[PDB]
């Protein structure tokens, strides 16, 4: 079920990690600047914590190509935060603080509607 | 729904007064505070300074009003560029997501008493792009709108009619007279 | 006239081919223009002159206009000369409405007639395009000529059938005039 | 001093806009039906203001325990 | 007596200052058309001709074909240039 | 206030204990005064001779599309569009 | 001077602008997706919204696209009306560009004097279509509706006086030293650099290229009008401004030719399956009613295919690439507005000029918004 | 004798037709097919690898000299295994003619970049990248253009809801604008405008596999 | 040792994360691949020749204000077309959805549909009227 | 001598014949390296040689302009230079070879998404 297809950037899973971890470097190194530049509530530790979870967001990615794109997205978002194109609203977006975590257990769902 | 009075009813009725409050004030403090409100409203009513946000398509009418056919500075309206010196904001055109935080920021950087006119359908309720992934459905969801000028765009007459309606709202606002009760 | 600088064929006009002469009368002319701002004087006197043209400001709302019989403004649901509702809920107006600003729900009135129950327009979604009236097969709905319908509250703009019928009653005379003007022509 | 743009009535509106050259005093060919209302201003920001509301009687009937 | 104009003096100076003979710009009822006009009749069309007017033998939408493959066109069967050379120079 | 009591011809009154009444504490509940059902009732049923009549309701192209209504039945016959009423007898 | 939309992220040293990143997309209104969901007739106003300064030219582009797909032709009278209003829009757009440009530089009086005359033209749009701007007057089967009597004459006097009005501002502002030095030799656009960046319109025509869509790929009744386009040889904002001014003058004589020769006849393609029938016929005959019914509810199936078209819109070669899947609903509608490429080149055009020069460059680009992001 | 039906420029069809064969037999390895759409335009269907060679060939060779690259129009078509299609619509001032180049690609494999060929394209590749997600290889800077910052998904795809997944408002607790799950006052009412009766026979069996 | 950097990868590449759809929809919603139903009171059948996918209805209430049909569910109208079910299943997997095909129909069995049977000497199938 | 080329940047160039001749020589050799069964080759020689044969008879630059058509010499040299780059790239591209890839079935078929009879 294999296909002999073009690459994008990374030719092997290890190069993929090499690229993926490079991004993790830029983001870790950037966090303090954004805490200063963007006047938002978030603090360095929380921003670091979210960065960890947000990589964990997709741990079981497998395809070399898919993981390459995820890194391509990150390098973009890095630059948009590195330079201050984004806005305090845009950067906080990662927390989703407007909506309360909706009910999850069956009764709370049942008693609160579909 | 009500309707205008008929010729003979008008004949019976007296002058409609000038200050919308009327001249029924009881005591000296009441009567005095009525006049000071009238003066304040007169100042804020006669001189009103739009900010000229004017994103799009609607903006062209926002310029035609400045044009010499339906002259607007005739009424005491001037386009100050700087929001710190602008008293009113005529939000006109569509409000995309990229713009939403910008409009919010511009609005509250302006000092009050600040009134917003939502010109055009695109600002009123998102207009023709209402079911779009990128547009703020209306501008009521970013800022407190004061006057709605329907149209796509509103004919210039319609826009400055709305301006006069804002002047009427600025005329009847009760701040000193009713602080006295507060 | 000075000669050109690029030879031009037809179907074109070069707007800079004219040469800046070096003739002494020509240079001294330009020099005098710069030394005494003749060109500014020409423009200066123009604006002085053009004070003496009467301004074209309409003394609104006393003086006002002009429009044309086809102007697309406030919506109105007309009624037959008997007073009966013209709309039959054919729902074309909704089917064509580019903004989907129209909502209709129709049933049978007790007489057995095909008529609307709810007929709604959102003039915060309408574009005043007039596709609705161009489509309606009985001229039930029309872009009435009123355009000063400005409201302080957003809710006040969402018209339902009661509001629309009221406008039709209020504006019937004018709408009758326009249609008599344009029906055979539209 | 409470003049308004909407004070013009229907029969005169067209003339006032250069929309009809026939003064209402002169052309009696316009309709003279009964149901026609009388004019009204932009009644807004006042107790006389319109406010929308559903124009469909409710959809589904609830079961009545008493009956 | 025809158009509201500033008094004749100011008119002459105004013409002097502009440097071109001035012609009025504001639109008067006299200047513009008879603002109420007779009812127009739109002449009937050439496809409204009453006979020999079959739709099937004049319709376009049913006439258009799919795109043709030029190589396969040849398989069924002056260096070429896209069109007349234009001296955009 | 009567404004929030009247029965819309469509047949709606907010129940006496229904929170949607609240929206009219400060604004009128417009209800139209002409009910088409009553008006068309008042209009008398026109009568003719021919088995089949035609109505456009309005006049010329200012009414509804021309419709032919047969009258052979004993009763009335209501125009589908305008609600005019016909009776042959 | 930023159209209310544009957001340039500039990096400056001293006062000069080194890096100039424009963030187009502060207006983008997902109009390609919406155009897909609606019907061809319903989709028509969208185009009039785009490049909102150009009212009718945008519609004519779309109508030509559909007519090329449907394999239909409009009658001469419809062609001439389209031509007439194509040029009236040309005068509208160029007034808008000149007036905005005059404010960019800081001259108020020109803008106001011209916006007086802009009111007369809009009134004409109002006379025909019933809307100040944003008519729907041009439609696939030709124009939506006939013209009211006497509108010909009123156009004549308006054209009669426009020479005076344009010359008043022209004499005031063309020669003026401040304006000349303020615009001249700003953002030189060499010929080769112009082509490889995908330019068009008076920008291209100003840089020296003798190209134009009207004379080369004629699409409307322009076959029957003789006239000359203007061309510059300096590629400055100034001589570009002159080209626009002469274009106003040349358009004027185009209205002379067309308005003089206007023939009688129908005002709509004869195919009642394509354009709606008239109300008079509708209320009597049967298939007129069916066609009225089906066109307004379902629209008309357009034969499958992809087609491109372009028009000499005032901003430049405005184009619509339209793909139809055979249904009544367009499958894909990509729109090429000239302002797009015209603005991308700014990042290179604006290099090292002063800040005041950058603003004036944005003006001479005349990148009206809506057409850029949508 | 059918004034309604237009008559194309036949001689233009002649020139484009012979020229099209010229292109096919000059670039055998790349040109997959060359067809002449009935609208008189000329389409050139290539494989994804030859994108730059075709464009470079066109802009340069005497007989093509197609210098201006009008746009990069992106088309999405599910049910084509590699669906995302691209269109390079070019002009030639020397000969006064238009040509269209077309290619395909999936949502995953990258695609050649025209930045190195025509400087005009630079923004367009950014536009398709934002609007579909079609990567471009060797593109200098692939920053998004239109969509707002931190926008997830590429809306012009046909598997993307019209109104998007989220929408913005303003918070007072936070003095800031927050994105929220979608919530529509009146759900967008589609209309099912499907033809029951085939209105076009000519395209029925034509173009079959 | 390369063909312009070609690589060997599995054909079935899940693209849920790159896609951008929120995981809530991905994890709580199915897809109903089928052929659109034939309208009962029609007779042309050139709109049921395609294989179509859509998402199950979530909810619709009515706006308290104006009695519209409010719906806070984005993929309600979403609708896509395919040429064959296997194509759609291939697509649906690549976008990481849950789906369950709905078998359209077996090939129509020929019906004799003779005209003469309307008029028979013995068979019951003689028409009562014309 | 013509004063201007009528275009910005495109300057008046002397010795056009020498430049055009030199450009034609190089491109001819550039195609010389090509294989003998390449359509690109087959035509470039005849076209270029037609140009490079027209270069001589008309010493006057304006006369040569009319004889060659296709635009003025100033652009015309650029046309030649473009093609020089084309040949060098063309040799590097090997496009005379046969099809690299066959389109998948139903790739270039319009309209899409319609069932079929096997
Ligand atoms: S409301 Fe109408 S005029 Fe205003 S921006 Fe929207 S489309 Fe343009
Ligand atoms: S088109 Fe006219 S008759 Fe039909 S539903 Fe709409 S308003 Fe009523
Ligand atoms: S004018 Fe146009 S948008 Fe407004 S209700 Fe009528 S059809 Fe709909
Ligand atoms: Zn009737």
């Amino acid at each position: 079920a294999v296909q002999q297809v073009r690459p994008i950037l990374s030719v092997d899973r290890e190069e993929a990690r090499k690229r993926a971890l490079n991004l993790y470097k830029a983001w870790y190194r950037q966090i303090p600047y954004i805490v200063m530049d963007y006047d938002i509530p978030m603090t360095v530790e929380q921003c670091r914590d979210k960065l960890r979870e947000e990589f964990v967001k997709h741990r079981n990615v497998t395809d070399i190509r898919v993981i390459d794109m995820l890194v391509i997205k990150g390098q973009m978002e890095l630059k948009e935060s590195v330079e201050i194109w984004k806005q305090k609203g845009h950067i906080m977006r990662y927390w989703k603080e407007s909506q309360d975590p909706k009910p999850t257990d069956f009764l709370s769902k049942f008693i609160q509607g579909v | 729904q009500q309707t205008l009075p008929v010729a003979e009813v008008a004949q019976n009725l007296p002058k409609k007064g000038y200050s919308p409050f009327g001249t029924k004030q009881s005591s000296v403090a009441e009567w005095s505070l009525a006049r000071l409100d009238d003066l304040l409203n007169w100042g804020r009513k006669g001189s009103i300074w739009p900010l000229t946000f004017g994103l799009a398509c609607c903006a062209v009418e926002m310029m035609h009003i400045a044009a010499p056919r339906y002259d607007m500075d005739r009424y005491g309206v001037v386009f100050r560029a700087s929001p710190r010196q602008a008293d009113v904001i005529i939000v006109a055109g569509t409000l995309t997501n990229k713009m939403a935080p910008a409009l919010r920021k511009v609005y509250d950087q302006m000092p009050e008493p600040r009134w917003v006119i939502s010109m055009g359908s695109c600002a009123n309720g998102g207009g023709y792009y209402h079911y779009s992934y990128s547009v703020v459905r209306g501008c009521d969801r970013i800022i407190p709108v004061d006057i709605y000028v329907p149209g796509c765009p509103p004919t210039a007459e319609a826009l400055m009619y709305g301006v006069l309606q804002l002047q009427k709202k600025v005329k009847r606002m009760k701040t000193l007279q009713m602080w006295y009760r507060k | 006239e000075p000669k050109d600088i690029v030879e031009v064929p037809k179907g074109y006009v070069y707007v800079n081919n004219k040469e800046l002469s070096m003739e002494f009368a020509d240079i001294t002319d330009r020099a005098a223009s710069t030394m005494f701002f003749g060109e500014l004087l020409r423009g200066f006197a123009v604006t002085l002159a053009h004070i003496f043209k009467e301004p074209a400001t309409i003394n609104y709302p006393f003086e006002k206009g002009p429009l044309s019989p086809r102007f697309r403004g406030e919506h109105a649901l007309r009624r037959y000369p008997s007073g009966e509702e013209r709309c039959i809920a054919c729902k074309l107006c909704e089917a064509i409405c580019p903004a989907q600003a129209i909502t209709i729900e129709a049933e049978e009135r007790a007489d057995g007639s095909r008529r609307t129950t709810r007929y709604d327009i959102d003039m915060t979604k309408c574009i005043y395009c007039g596709f609705c009236q161009e489509a309606c097969p009985v001229d039930a709905i029309v872009e009435g000529p009123n355009f000063e319908f400005s409201t302080e509250t957003h809710e006040e703009l969402l018209y339902n059938k009661e509001k629309l019928l009221c406008n039709g009653d209020k504006w019937e005379s004018e709408i009758a005039s326009n249609l008599q003007a344009d029906h055979l022509y539209r | 001093m409470d003049y308004d743009g909407s004070m013009i009535p229907a029969e005169w509106y067209g003339w006032m806009h250069y929309k009809t050259d026939l003064p209402p005093i002169r052309d009696g060919c316009r309709p003279k039906y009964k149901w026609i209302a009388d004019h009204s201003e932009n009644l807004s920001g006042t107790k006389e203001a319109y406010y929308p509301y559903s124009t469909t009687p409710n959809k589904v009937e609830a079961w009545e325990p008493k009956a | 007596a025809l158009r509201r104009d500033v008094s004749p003096l100011i008119q002459r100076i105004r013409a002097f200052l502009l440097g071109r003979e001035h012609n009025l710009a504001l639109r008067f009822e006299d200047g513009l058309a008879d603002r109420t006009q007779p009812q127009p009749e739109i002449p009937d069309g050439p496809s409204h001709l009453l006979s020999a007017n079959y739709y099937c033998q004049r319709d376009g939408r049913r006439e258009v074909l799919p795109p043709i493959d030029l190589v396969e066109q040849q398989k069924q069967l002056k260096l070429p240039t896209p069109g007349k050379v234009y001296a955009w120079d | 206030r009567g404004d929030i009591e009247k029965v819309t011809h469509t047949g709606q009154v907010f129940d006496k204990e229904d929170y949607r009444n609240a929206r009219f504490v400060n604004a009128k509940r417009y209800v139209n005064e002409n009910w088409g059902i009553k008006l068309i009732e008042e209009v008398p049923p026109k009568e003719c001779t021919e088995r089949v009549v035609f109505c456009d309701g309005g006049d010329g192209p200012l009414g509804h599309p021309k419709v032919y209504i047969n009258l052979d039945k004993p009763g009335n016959h209501i125009c589908g569009y305008c609600g005019l009423r016909f009776v042959k007898k | 001077a930023a159209h209310g939309v544009l957001r340039l992220v500039l990096e400056l040293d001293g006062e000069t602008v080194m890096r100039a990143d424009p963030h187009i997309g502060l207006l983008h209104r997902g109009t390609e997706k919406l155009i897909e969901y609606k019907t061809y007739t319903q989709a028509l106003p969208y185009f009039d919204r785009l490049d909102y300064v150009s009212m009718m030219c945008n519609e004519q582009c779309y109508s030509l696209a559909v007519e090329k797909l449907l394999n239909i032709d409009v009658p001469l009278r419809a062609k001439y009306i389209r031509t007439l209003f194509a040029e009236i829009t040309r005068i509208l757009n160029h007034i808008m560009a000149v007036g905005t440009h005059a404010l960019d530089v800081g001259a108020l009086t020109p803008f106001f004097w011209l916006f007086e005359e802009r009111e007369k033209m809009m009134e004409f749009y109002e006379r025909v279509s019933g809307a100040r701007m944003h008519a729907a007057y041009i439609r696939p089967g030709g124009v939506s509706l006939d013209m009211p009597l006497g509108l010909m004459d009123d156009i004549y006097e308006f054209a009669s006086k426009f020479a005076e009005r344009l010359d008043e501002v022209e004499d005031v502002l063309t020669t003026n030293r401040i304006w000349v030095q303020r615009t001249e030799d700003i953002g030189i656009v060499t010929a080769e650099e112009a082509l490889n960046y995908g330019f068009s319109g008076v920008m291209l025509r100003g840089s020296g290229i003798k190209w134009d869509l009207r004379k080369q790929q004629p699409y409307d009744a322009y076959n029957l009008v003789n006239f000359d386009v203007p061309i510059g040889t300096k590629g400055d904002c100034y001589d570009r401004y002159l080209c626009r001014v002469e274009e106003m003058r040349q358009s004027l004589r185009i209205i002379d030719q067309c308005l003089n020769q206007m023939p009688a006849g129908e005002i709509k393609t004869d195919d009642a399956k394509v354009a709606p029938p008239s109300r008079s016929e509708m209320k009597t005959s049967m298939e007129a009613l069916i066609h009225h019914f089906k066109l307004f509810t379902q629209g008309y199936q357009v034969p499958p295919g992809a087609t491109y078209t372009a028009i000499e819109a005032p901003k430049g070669e405005f184009g619509v690439y339209l793909i139809s899947d055979g249904s009544s609903r367009p499958y894909r509608c990509k729109i090429k507005a000239p302002g797009f490429a015209h603005l991308a080149a700014l990042e290179k055009i604006g290099k090292q000029h002063m800040l005041a020069d950058v603003v004036a460059i944005i003006g001479t680009l005349d990148v009206v918004f809506g057409e850029i992001d949508r | 004798d059918k004034p309604t039906v237009r008559q194309p420029d036949a001689v233009a069809r002649s020139h484009l037709s012979d020229f099209g064969r010229y292109v096919a037999e000059c670039l055998p390895k790349y040109v997959q097919k060359v067809q002449l759409t009935a609208g008189d335009e000329l389409e050139v269907l290539i494989a994804p690898e030859g994108v730059v060679p075709v464009l470079q060939f066109l802009k340069d060779h005497h007989q093509a000299q197609f210098t201006n690259l009008v746009d990069i129009a992106g088309v999405d078509v599910p049910c084509r295994k590699n669906r995302f299609e691209v269109v390079y619509n070019l002009l030639s001032l020397r000969y006064n003619s238009r040509i269209r180049v077309k290619t395909y690609t999936d949502e995953l494999t990258p695609l050649d970049s025209a930045c190195e060929v025509h400087k005009a394209a630079n923004w367009y590749e950014r536009e398709i990248w934002d609007m579909y997600g079609v990567f471009f290889a060797n593109h200098p800077d692939l920053r998004r253009i239109l969509t707002d910052y931190g926008f997830e998904g590429h809306p012009q795809r046909r598997d993307f809801p019209l109104s998007g997944y989220v929408e913005l408002r303003y918070d007072d607790e936070k003095k800031r604008v927050v994105c929220e799950p979608l919530e529509l006052a009146q759900e967008f009412r589609k209309f099912d405008l499907s033809a029951p009766w085939e209105q076009f026979p000519n395209f029925r069996n034509a173009n079959p596999p | 040792n390369k063909l312009s950097g070609k690589i060997t990868v599995p054909t079935a590449v899940n693209l849920s994360p790159i896609s951008g759809v929120p995981e809530e929809h991905i994890r709580e919603r199915r897809v109903r691949i089928h052929i659109p139903p034939k309208n009962a009171m029609q007779s042309g059948t050139d709109n049921v020749n395609t294989w179509q996918i859509e998402f199950d209805n979530r909810e619709r209430w009515e706006n308290p204000l104006m009695g519209w049909a409010s719906s806070g569910d984005p993929l309600s109208n979403m609708n896509v077309q395919f040429g064959s079910p296997e194509e759609a299943i291939t697509f649906c997997e690549r976008n990481g959805w849950r789906w369950y095909v709905d078998g359209a129909a077996k090939p129509k069995k020929e019906r004799v549909k003779n005209y003469g049977i309307n008029f028979a000497w013995n068979k019951r199938t003689r028409v009562s009227t014309k | 001598i013509k004063a201007s080329t009528g275009l910005t940047g495109l300057a008046v160039s002397t010795n056009p014949h020498h430049t055009l001749s030199a450009l034609y020589g190089k491109i001819l050799r550039a195609v010389s390296k090509m294989p003998q069964d390449a359509s690109y080759r087959k035509y470039t020689e005849q076209l270029v040689k037609q140009r490079a044969d027209s270069v001589a008879q008309h010493k006057d630059i304006t006369a040569l302009e009319k004889a060659v058509g296709c635009g003025q010499v100033e652009e015309l040299i650029v046309q030649a230079e473009n093609e020089l780059i084309l040949a060098r790239k063309m040799l590097g591209w090997k496009p005379w070879e046969k099809l690299v890839q066959a389109a998948p079935a139903k790739q270039w078929d319009w309209p899409p998404a319609q069932i079929m009879e096997p």
